């Protein structure tokens, strides 16, 4: 689930560059911004789903 | 009687709510505050695809907001 | 012989010669069923019409009237009418009422409910007798109870004594409980019924003893019969949290078991085996003898006796001998029947994966090694003494 | 997960696909199939995954009563699911926990 | 101490709960004989589950209480040694033993060991927040005398002597066929004692010699624990014995 | 004045789309003016956690 | 053979042929008459139907107004829940009319022709009751005290009224049979229930409970007023452990049902009415239970103990047994008594059982001494651990 | 005037009796209810039942409502998370509505009869909606002998006999039992013969009503 | 109140097993993989280290290998809290019998003396039995070199090889395979022990911070109890790690 | 749930009514008070010949001139046996003479009753003992039998039976039994009245009596006198 987050929070970069392809760029930001998710269920023990 | 019309009315919007796929239109948004009054069949994904978190704010967030309604 | 044979020639006749004989005669005759007997008939298809409103008789009362409670949403009052027998009828049928007045025309509706259907499970074994190794006996005592009134009801009656119903395997689990279950209603080949015991326990509050009664009424009919309650143990310990009957409803389904055992009201050749790991958490009465008659404790099955099963176990799951049976069976310390089947249910999928339809020696060794991880093998027994 | 696959693809594919090859071969047909493993590791995808391979329906049984108008509850509906499955053959019946409700 | 909470209740059946739970599961497995002799008493237990990999040596499920009074236990379930329960009584016993030795000057007898474990399990009964063992012990021994006994208890705390017995697994069918090899010259031949054993053993489950272990006393010598090596060479002899008689 | 429920009767149903209904009245998108809704209760603890 | 073959086919054929007859005169759709009893219950019928009672609709007085034409008027509501305004007739005699009682109101024209009869708002309790039948004491165990005890309370009163009239003495109403079970206290019920010849009611203290939270006080309610109504009634309810339980609540759905039940019963038996023409027996195994209402007096005035006999009783047992059974009376009746005392009725019949068992195995007819001796042993021995009593008769 | 005087306290002790009495002095209407027959099988339903039978007291003319056992209306401590019934609530919130003097409680008083007041809630009892609380305590010695004064009216009986000394040697007794202990004593009265009940009827009459299962001779003594 | 609260765990059951030693058999299963092997020339006990992080102190000696004494030694399988105190009662039972006999205790002897205690809680007093079975090892001059488990009730069984913990069944079960009855020496006895942990183990080429091997060796007429330190452990790794490698092929 | 320790309406303690009960499962023993001496004989009832009769005791003595016959639960007297030895002996150092019926009887049966289930002494019963003794015995006083109870109610007899047949035989003894009867025709009317809760015949290794007389001490009968009782029922 967090591994196809990195392809849709890379999306939301590719908008806010204004671009029509998905760079290189888009997805440097998104592995980061995936793995403070990854950080979170951890960190709670459950799944953050509800 | 009572309990038979909720269930058909659900029913009724998950079978529409599929229908919109085809046009252009963008799905139903609902919240949940409670899920365990609430299905979790009406919780699964294929109609859903994205889901919104809120968690609790922290310290920086809440204060922004606490100088508009002032 | 020679007797018999003519009884029932002259028996099935005369049923059909009297019927008959003057029917056809008093249409000749100028005064007694005639013409009127065929129009009656006639008649009541004018009157009912179409459409016709379908009912459920509750109960007849006598009194000229039956309470028919009608589909429509409410209940009537209909009265004898339309040419019809009051007493003839029995009760819980559904019943074809005239609409334009209120009149039970006739019988023949039922308009079947899928709760019948899901108690009528009928029988099929994987295993049953005769092809069980080992503690022949041990089987034959159980016998008593369930087989051998159905078999011959002959032997007890002309004793004398009360039928036996009712028997608590108990021990604990690794015999086969559910299989013995199985194996008796395939040899006696009569109705199997199968009830889960935590299917008593509902969602819905207090129709635990309603579902036993239906239980005990779909036996009845179908008799002789056994009924198989699988774990009767299961209701009294856990409390599922999907109903708010608590302790109490668990208490008043047991208690709706023994009424329609013997009680006011017994059913008749229904007798009920109850599975239990425990007899010590089990409700006191349920288990006090007269609702049971013979009390059988099993115990595992020997290492020997594993050995004779096993040959049979290959042999279903396609014949090899290069394999290591015994080794096999030694690591594994006098436990559960269900083992020798996991090794061998185990090796031929493994077979299989493999690409062949022929099971080897490495493959009964693999499934053997993957039962370890999912079973304890016979450990436990080991570490003790 | 190369491992996961073989697994799975044995025990719920083949026979649903073919009793045949099972029958001819001498296996009894698998009753139970129990997943166990940590949360996060795509078990109830491979669920939903596993009925289009085949091409059975995946009939979910969520606890819902909104699901449920079958006899409008379901922990005595034990058969009334199995003789419906039988006529939209072939099927897996589904439990599902997720851990929240 | 402060636990006082129930366990065990009087019945209007007319029992204690404990014992009776105890019985079946001395009814349910555990095959230990004994037979007396007329120069030797010998007890036998099978399984200690030698699965060929255990120790033999070590392990002890005869236990010596004294050098003139040994005892074999039983009771099983799926917790399947109580060895432990055993090891209560036993190391209890072995100091008493010893004790009524110390005062009195005769060797202890059977009959004193027999009074103490009806003794044992009944106080455990009367004592608040307590439970009686489940063990039954095949109490051996030699007395004043020098006379072989072989004495036999059961979980309430009552005593019998008998000339063989066998419990486990059936006591009554493994003691009325050993019933038939109770014969004048097997009491006579010490020899033959030992086969006595081991010949019980056998039919409720042939075969090993390393599951069955029996210990032997010899007037008021100490208890000897023989080697499973010479157990194996015993079964051998035993089994062309029966080919012998049918 | 409700709660989670849904282990309940017909008669816990009935009592959650009233109280529902109460909750967008007030704040949703639909509010009060100069008009005033005053409530009445023994326990606040027999409410809604959302009220 | 040939004579055989043909009348098979022939009969087979001739029901065909017949089977416009087979409906009318037979039965099972068209028709269900024999034309002796129903030639009279359906001319009766008729004059009904003619003018307005049939279709007859079910529905209930809720009040009695003289509003709106008529100065006789009822608002009667059917069980669609639509109140209508109705009159009365005279056309045909109402005969069961009271206020809150089901009455019959017609389709057509809503008038009542006919009341339906007394309190059947539970059609649902009616049906399942059965009528006095006769249990011979060739089954019902012992000669014993213990039974007697009983039956001066339930039998003679009814039996005979005659008596307690002219000493000027109330009449038993109450007896509260307790102890643990497979004492025959179900057993003993229905016997002397015949034997006095008064009507039998037994009800199951679980169906009293149902579902919704006050459906429970609409069927004790109204099963205490048919009662009243008729000729003599005794009210057998059977086997309240758990459902007859103490007032208390948990606030996930509490023991409200349990109490609502057996507070219904309380309402209507002290009331501002008395009990009526009821006689009440009650079987519990935990009076540790029920609540200090049931307890007192004016439906329990004697408390009699039916429980584990006593050792000349568990003899008699065995002799009551013995007549039902084809068995040897070279058997000794007491040697089976000795050898198994602290047994119930029911342990006693398992005896005669087992002893059975042992004998079809063997491939007797008749069962031996040698079986019963080892049945008695491990009857004491074995059977003791699962029996009911020491838990049961701790609450007694 | 009273909103609601309360009786409390172990049954037997005459409340039903006592509201006959009540019911005659006033010469009024006593308005049976029942606690259980106000929840009831319909759901909403059962709210608007409550508020018809005080609302119908009122109309007969002034009355009192003899309501038996209220303990089924229903015990507010709800936090309930998981259920809780609430037809139940429905019907104690509707009860204290009618006490209140939105409408008159000078016309309704309500005679109340519960076994106790430990499973009743404080929001029912108050001061003003139950403002009298009489506790009704076991016969005492002298009551007894009262209350086989009427009895013994009823039969016929010695005068060498009397509750009074009955009551003296144990109190084990309560108002429905003397009742039963007289009509006890007149079946083994009747059972030998005899146009009375004398002192040995009586007083093997205590002992048979109290069950035995094998009695005593050197089993006590 | 009392006996209601009391769940009557403390009863018997007509099967003959105690429901307490039963639930904490259980406990012993979640646990990690303790196992002992027998040698020819000492001994040597193989216990799973489930303290791994990269920040550790290492206070004690290992959180899991014990010494009892100053000739025995022990591993556990089970809860780490019963571990603790037990541990503790453990050494002064080992060092009082090693004041007056002066010479190594047998291992037989070191689990009866617990076993009392146990028996105590599980039959009466309605108190937990200990989470931990333990294994001992051990030279005592009488049987030379032994190895004694003891379970929640402290029953005793003297073993050549015995494992118990996670994956107990798989583990016992290829050591027999291997090895019945004492076939090796003190060098190969180390190279299985690990092999077994390795496969029982989530991680399949183990480091020193997954497993602790400790040696009990017989050296100059004088038990040495010595817990081996990670360099060590290291060697024993690439020995049986070398060994399954053939083995493929 | 309630408690056992509780009194009933009937007016009687749970765990005492269950007691007596346990008197009536065991097997059945009879004392015999005769002015002659006193017997006491009791069934063996043996169902194996590998058991030694001798051994099967359930005749154990109090005193060196009081034998005692139990009955019910064999193993629960078996303490209360125990703790009678110890008091005899006890009584010859301080009164210098020997023990009474009567004395070491009403000594045991304080015992009998104490119980208290929760909250109390573990030095103190949980439960009564559910055995009736019978001491029988001949002491400086005369003839004495003594009835002791698990009731704790001690009272003296002539003639008591406990076990099976208890009230049975009771019954049976006052009827024969007299003191007009002998103390070899108590022997008789005892051997007849054994026989129904007996699984079979009387026999010398079916009974064991013991009589203690006047003048002598305790003495437990040899084969031979046995079987001279057996030749003529």
């Amino acid at each position: 689930a967090e591994v196809k987050g990195v392809c849709t929070e890379a999306g939301m970069y590719a908008l806010r560059e204004r671009r029509v392809h998905v760079t290189q760029e888009d997805f440097e930001m998104a592995v980061a911004k995936v793995m403070q998710k990854d950080s979170e269920k951890n960190m709670s023990i459950k799944k953050l789903w509800k | 009687g009572a309990d038979r019309e909720v269930q058909r009315i659900l029913l009724e919007l998950l079978n529409q709510m599929d229908g919109f796929d085809q046009n252009v239109n963008v799905k139903v948004i609902m919240a949940t505050n409670r899920a365990d009054t609430l299905d979790p069949a009406l919780l699964r994904p294929g109609r859903l695809d994205r889901k919104i978190e809120f968690p609790l704010p922290d310290r920086r967030q809440k204060r922004l907001i606490f100088s508009t309604i002032t | 012989t020679q007797c018999r044979l003519k009884l029932l020639k002259l028996e099935r006749i005369k049923d059909y010669l009297l019927m008959e004989e003057e029917f056809i005669r008093n249409q000749e005759q100028m005064k007694p069923l005639e013409e009127k007997q065929e129009e009656e008939r006639s008649k009541v298809d004018d009157l009912r019409g179409t459409p016709m409103s379908v009912g459920t008789l509750e109960e007849i009362i006598d009194d000229n009237h039956a309470i028919v409670s009608t589909s429509v949403g409410s209940e009537h009052y209909v009265s004898i009418l339309s040419f019809v027998d009051k007493d003839l009828l029995e009760p819980g049928c559904s019943v074809l009422l005239n609409h334009k007045v209120h009149a039970v025309i006739g019988v023949l509706m039922d308009d079947t409910d899928p709760l019948v259907t899901v108690m009528k499970v009928e029988k099929a074994p994987q295993e049953t007798y005769a092809d069980i190794g080992g503690l022949d006996n041990q089987i034959q005592e159980i016998k008593e109870s369930v087989e051998l009134p159905l078999t011959h009801p002959e032997y007890y009656e002309e004793m004398g004594i009360k039928p036996p119903k009712g028997v608590i395997l108990y021990g604990p689990p690794g015999t086969g409980k559910t299989l013995l279950a199985k194996a008796v209603a395939n040899q006696t080949s009569a109705t199997f019924l199968r009830v889960v015991g935590s299917e008593l326990i509902q969602k819905y509050l207090g129709d635990g003893p309603k579902l036993v009664r239906e239980l005990f009424r779909v036996a009845e009919e179908h008799a002789p019969s056994i009924v198989f309650i699988d774990e009767i143990d299961a209701i009294g310990t856990k409390r599922y949290d999907s109903n708010s009957g608590g302790e109490r409803e668990i208490q008043r389904t047991m208690l709706e078991l023994l009424n329609q055992l013997d009680g006011f009201d017994s059913r008749g050749d229904v007798k009920v085996i109850m599975a239990t790991n425990r007899i010590e958490t089990l409700d006191p009465a349920l288990i006090r003898p007269g609702r049971i008659d013979r009390k059988i404790e099993f115990p595992l099955p020997d290492e020997k006796t594993k050995k004779r099963i096993f040959q049979i176990h290959t042999s279903r799951m396609t014949l090899a001998d290069d394999v290591t049976l015994d080794d096999l069976i030694m690591a594994k310390d006098d436990l559960s029947g269900a083992d020798i089947k996991a090794i061998c249910t185990e090796a031929g999928l493994m077979a299989l994966r493999e690409r062949r339809m022929k099971v080897t020696n490495e493959d009964f060794k693999k499934s053997k090694e993957n039962v370890l991880y999912k079973k304890q093998e016979g450990t436990p027994e080991g570490l003790y003494l | 997960l190369d491992k996961q696959i073989k697994e799975i693809k044995e025990v719920i594919e083949l026979p649903v696909k073919h009793p045949e090859l099972f029958e001819a071969l001498g296996i009894a047909q698998p009753k139970g199939v129990l997943l166990y493993g940590p949360p996060g590791t795509g078990k109830t995808l491979l669920a939903r995954a596993v009925a289009h391979h085949t091409d059975c329906t995946f009939i979910r049984v969520s606890g819902s009563e909104l699901v449920q108008k079958f006899i409008g509850e379901g922990a005595r509906m034990v058969r009334e699911l199995f003789v419906m499955a039988r006529e939209h053959a072939p099927s897996i019946i589904f439990m599902d926990e997720i851990d929240s409700i | 101490m402060s636990y006082d909470r129930a366990i065990t209740v009087f019945s209007p059946d007319g029992h204690l709960f404990q014992v009776e739970y105890a019985q079946e599961a001395v009814k349910k497995g555990s095959t230990a004989v004994g037979v007396r002799g007329r120069d030797i008493v010998v007890l036998g237990v099978e399984k200690k589950s030698v699965a060929k990999l255990q120790d033999e040596r070590t392990v002890r499920k005869i236990c010596a209480l004294d050098d003139n009074v040994c005892m074999a236990f039983a009771v099983v379930a799926s917790v399947s040694g109580l060895t432990a329960d055993a090891r209560i009584v036993i190391n209890r016993a072995r100091v008493e033993c010893q004790s009524h030795r110390l005062t009195v000057g005769d060797p202890v007898t059977v009959e004193y060991i027999t009074r103490y474990i009806a003794s044992l399990k009944q106080r455990y009964t009367q004592s608040n927040g307590r439970r009686p063992f489940g063990i039954s012990a095949l109490i051996v021994g030699f007395d004043f005398d020098g006379t072989p006994r072989l004495y036999q208890t059961d979980p309430s705390g009552t005593y019998h002597a008998w000339k063989a017995n066998a419990i486990g697994r059936g006591a009554k069918s493994v003691r009325e066929f050993l019933e038939k090899n109770y014969t004048d010259d097997a009491i006579e031949t010490d020899d033959l004692t030992i086969k006595l054993v081991i010949k019980a053993l056998l039919e409720v489950v042939q075969s090993g010699g390393k599951n069955i272990e029996l210990a032997v006393m010899r007037r008021d010598q100490p208890l000897k624990i023989l080697s499973p090596e010479e157990i194996e060479k015993y079964v051998a002899e035993i089994e062309k014995e029966k080919e012998e008689n049918e | 004045g409700g709660r989670r429920f849904s282990e309940g009767t017909s008669a816990d149903r009935e009592i959650q789309r009233t109280l529902m209904e109460l909750l967008n009245q007030m704040d949703g998108f639909d509010t009060l003016h100069r008009v005033k809704m005053i409530m009445a209760t023994n326990r606040p603890d027999t409410l809604d956690p959302a009220l | 053979q040939s004579t055989y073959s043909r009348q098979i086919k022939q009969v087979e054929d001739d029901i065909q042929q017949l089977l416009k007859k087979i409906n009318e005169l037979t039965g099972i759709k068209e028709s269900d008459t024999g034309l002796a009893p129903p030639a009279l219950w359906d001319l009766a019928a008729d004059k009904q139907t003619l003018q307005s009672e049939q279709p007859l609709q079910v529905a209930r007085c809720t009040k009695i107004i003289n509003a709106d034409s008529e100065d006789p008027k009822y608002i009667i509501n059917v069980k669609q829940f639509a109140k209508f305004v109705v009159d009365l007739s005279d056309q045909v005699a109402p005969t069961d009319i009271e206020e809150g009682m089901r009455v019959g109101v017609d389709r057509n024209k809503y008038q009542i022709h006919i009341p339906l009869p007394p309190k059947i708002d539970p059609t649902v309790t009616m049906m399942q009751v059965e009528e006095k039948p006769d249990v011979t004491y060739s089954d019902v165990g012992g000669c014993k005290e213990q039974i007697e005890k009983l039956r001066e309370v339930v039998e003679t009163p009814l039996l005979h009224p005659e008596r307690f009239v002219n000493l000027g003495i109330e009449p038993p109403k109450g007896v509260l049979l307790f102890g643990p079970p497979g004492t025959g206290k179900t057993l003993c019920a229905r016997a002397v229930a015949n034997r006095t010849d008064a009507c039998f009611i037994p009800v199951i203290g679980s169906e009293l409970v149902q579902k919704y939270v006050g459906e429970g006080a609409r069927m004790v309610r109204e099963l205490f007023e048919m009662a009243r109504t008729k000729k003599a009634c005794l009210i057998f309810f059977d086997e309240i452990d758990a459902i007859g339980g103490a007032r208390f609540d948990d606030g996930a759905g509490g023991d409200n049902e349990v109490q609502r039940t057996m507070l219904e019963l309380i309402n209507q038996l002290d009331g501002f009415d008395p009990r009526g023409n009821i006689k009440v027996l009650m079987a519990t195994n935990r009076p540790d239970t029920l609540d200090p209402a049931l307890m007192r007096p004016g439906r329990l005035d004697r408390k009699i103990e039916f429980s584990l006999p006593d050792l000349e009783g568990r003899t008699h047992i065995f002799k009551i047994h013995a007549r039902s059974m084809s068995v040897e009376r070279d058997i000794r009746f007491e040697l089976l008594a000795r050898l198994c005392p602290n047994s119930t009725g029911a342990e006693i019949r398992s005896v005669c059982t087992e002893a059975g068992m042992f004998a079809i195995r063997a491939r007797r007819k008749i069962a031996t001494e040698k079986d019963f001796l080892e049945a008695v042993n491990k009857v004491i021995k074995s059977y003791a651990k699962f029996s009911a009593t020491p838990r049961y008769m701790t609450y007694n | 005037p009273p909103k609601g005087v309360l009786m409390y306290g172990p049954p037997g002790t005459g409340k039903t009796l006592l509201a006959r009495a009540c019911a005659a002095q006033t010469k009024a209407t006593f308005l049976k209810l029942a606690g259980p027959q106000l929840v009831q099988m319909f759901i909403g339903d059962g709210a608007k039942l409550v508020r018809d039978a005080f609302a119908l007291a009122k109309e007969k003319a002034p009355s009192i409502i003899f309501i038996d056992e209220l303990d089924a209306i229903g015990t507010k401590r709800f936090d309930s998370e998981k259920a809780g019934d609430r037809e139940v609530q429905r019907t104690m919130l509707e009860l204290l509505n009618q006490l209140d003097g939105f409408q008159p409680n000078t016309q309704v008083k309500v005679i109340a009869a519960t076994n106790r007041v430990d499973i009743l809630d404080p929001a029912l009892l108050r001061s003003g909606r139950l403002d009298r609380k009489i506790e009704f305590p076991m016969p005492n010695e002298e009551a007894r002998a009262r209350i086989m004064q009427i009895h013994s009216r009823k039969m016929n009986v010695s005068p060498d006999v009397n509750y009074e000394e009955l009551a003296r040697c144990t109190d084990d007794f309560n108002g429905a039992q003397c009742k039963a202990v007289c009509v006890e004593a007149g079946m083994i009265a009747l059972r030998r013969g005899a146009t009375e009940l004398t002192h040995e009827d009586y007083m093997e009459g205590i002992l048979e009503v109290q069950a035995k299962k094998k009695a005593n001779l050197q089993y006590y003594a | 109140m009392s006996r209601r609260y009391d769940s009557r765990t403390t009863i018997f059951s007509p099967e003959g097993r105690l429901y307490q030693v039963e639930y904490a058999m259980e406990a012993i299963g979640h646990a990690g993989t303790c196992l002992g092997i027998l040698a020819n020339d000492g001994v040597l006990l193989a216990a799973e280290r489930r303290n791994i992080h990269k920040l550790l102190d290492e206070v004690f000696f290992s959180e899991k290998i014990y010494k009892l004494n100053e000739d025995m030694a022990c591993s556990v399988a089970g809860i780490t809290s019963d571990a603790n105190v037990l541990t503790n009662e453990l050494r002064l039972i080992a060092q009082r019998y090693l004041l007056q006999y002066q010479e190594p205790i047998p291992c037989e002897q070191l689990v009866t003396a617990l076993c009392d205690i146990k028996q105590a809680y599980t039959q009466f007093g309605g108190k937990r039995p200990f989470g931990v079975s333990l294994l001992y090892i051990g030279w005592d001059k009488h049987y030379g070199f032994q190895l004694y488990q003891s379970d929640p009730s402290g029953n005793y069984g003297g073993w050549k090889a015995t494992c118990i913990g996670n994956n107990s069944a798989a583990a016992v079960s290829m050591l027999k395979q291997d090895y019945k009855e004492g076939e090796m020496t003190l060098k190969s006895a180390l190279a299985l022990a690990v092999k077994v942990l390795n496969k029982t183990m989530d991680v399949s080429k183990l480091s020193a911070e997954k497993v602790e091997i400790a040696t009990l060796t017989r050296e100059n007429g004088k038990t040495v109890i010595r817990v081996l330190k990670q360099k060590e452990v290291e060697q024993l790794i690439k020995k049986h790690e070398e060994e399954e490698a053939k083995a493929e092929r | 749930d309630r408690g056992v320790n509780t009194f009933s309406p009937e007016g009687r303690l749970f765990q005492v009514e269950y007691a007596i009960e346990g008197h009536k499962l065991g097997s059945t023993a009879i004392g015999i008070q005769t002015s002659e001496g006193v017997c006491l004989a009791v069934e063996k009832r043996i169902t194996s010949p590998l058991m030694e009769p001798s051994s099967i005791e359930k005749i154990v003595e109090i005193d060196a001139h009081i034998g005692c016959a139990m009955s019910g639960l064999i193993a629960d007297a078996k303490t209360l046996i125990d703790k009678a030895r110890v008091e005899t002996q006890n009584h010859w150092f301080t009164y210098n003479e020997t023990m009474t019926v009567e004395s070491v009887t009403q000594a045991v049966s304080n015992l009998a009753l104490q119980f208290g289930e929760e909250d109390a002494d573990p030095g103190a019963m949980s439960r009564p003992f559910g055995v009736a003794l019978l001491f029988g015995g001949v002491d400086e006083k005369g003839p004495q039998l003594f009835h002791m109870d698990p009731s704790g109610t001690f009272v003296q007899c002539d003639a008591r039976a406990i076990g099976s047949a208890s009230e049975g035989a009771q019954s049976s003894l006052q009827e024969v039994y007299h003191k007009s009867t002998t103390l070899k025709e108590a022997i008789k009317s005892s051997l007849i009245i054994l026989k129904q809760v007996m699984e079979e015949k009387l026999n010398a290794t079916n009974i064991e009596l013991a009589t203690v007389q006047p003048g002598q001490n305790f003495h437990m009968f040899t084969k031979e006198e046995l079987e001279e009782v057996i030749k003529d029922i």
